């Protein structure tokens, strides 16, 4: 009946997700467990197999123009960029986005991109590292956590939220209704229309709760468990924010991305 | 300004 149109918004949805986002979580799944004829990712755990994994990586692509915690980082803002990129794509298939006020479409996107991010790096992620480089690289939470200060705490919350979040067991075609939700929040600080935001988060809500109803009825109350974890990630985004206006100032030799920067200026 | 969210979105 209304189910129906729930069931094709959820749909919808999906397979704009699918077009937005080349590596789903099934794929990296099918990676982080070896249920895939693809080689192997190579594990880089230290300074010397980072070096070693250079061309399966093909880390040196980063740079075509420094210290290797510097190196990381710029290799972990290219791919931020192009999620950015990805997010704003799948942002402009929700059924109603674009006719927002553009600046309200922007300010959407400014606030939500850092929970959909996390989330991102959840699908890519266990307990001992993430998967970079297109699934060809890993690189071991140890490593990461093991550079030098503030680049060691910067990855560590991220994997911390991952565990918990990643134990919801959550698809592709969940998710896709659970980042649409966060994109049209309309508590965000500067929304010219609240309301036309709200109207869609709503039907938007109601098509994740029965995606969950449906795609998982042995989980009871998932949809409260996910939506309590959404809260929880807003918070957590505000102390990722803090520490990139911090990096961005306190080192000299790394430049920070124009459009990361236009994301980070002005936020909490 | 945010002019490339603008450019990603308008674009
Ligand atoms: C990291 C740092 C800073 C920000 N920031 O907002 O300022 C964001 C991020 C970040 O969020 N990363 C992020 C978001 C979403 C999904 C993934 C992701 O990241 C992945 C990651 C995390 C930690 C470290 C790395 C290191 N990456 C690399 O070394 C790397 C190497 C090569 C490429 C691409 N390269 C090879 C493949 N070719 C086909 C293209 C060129 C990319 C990353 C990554």
């Amino acid at each position: 009946p209304e189910s129906a149109d729930l069931r094709a918004l959820a749909k919808h949805l999906y397979d704009s997700y699918i077009k937005s986002f080349p590596l789903t979580k099934a794929k990296a799944r099918a990676i982080l467990t070896g249920k895939t004829t693809d080689k192997s990712p190579f594990v880089i755990y230290d300074m010397n197999s980072l070096m070693m994994g250079e061309d399966k990586i093909k880390f040196k692509h980063i740079t075509p123009l420094k210290e290797v915690a510097i190196r990381i980082f710029q290799g972990c803002q290219f791919r931020s960029v192009e999620a950015v990129q990805e997010i704003t794509e799948y942002a402009k298939s929700i059924p109603g986005f674009v006719n927002l006020d553009l600046n309200d479409q922007v300010t959407l996107l400014k606030y939500g991109v850092h929970e959909i991010i996390y989330t991102m790096l959840a699908s890519l992620m266990n307990k001992d590292g993430v998967l970079i480089s297109e699934g060809q690289g890993f690189m071991t939470r140890e490593f990461l956590k093991s550079l030098r200060k503030p680049f060691g705490d910067f990855m560590e919350p991220k994997f911390e939220f991952a565990v918990k979040f990643n134990a919801l067991e959550l698809d592709d075609s969940d998710l896709a209704i659970f980042i649409a939700v966060i994109i049209l929040s309309g508590d965000r600080p500067g929304l010219l229309n609240v309301k036309p935001i709200e109207d869609i988060q709503d039907n938007l809500l109601q098509a994740l709760e029965l995606q969950l109803k449906l795609n998982h009825p042995e989980s009871s109350q998932l949809f409260a468990k996910l939506l309590q974890k959404m809260t929880d990630l807003r918070q957590i985004v505000t102390e990722h924010v803090q520490l990139l206006q911090v990096i961005k100032k306190t080192e000299t030799d790394m430049s920070l991305h124009p459009l990361l920067q236009e994301i980070y200026k002005d936020l909490y | 300004r945010h002019k490339i969210l603008h450019r990603l979105l308008q674009e």
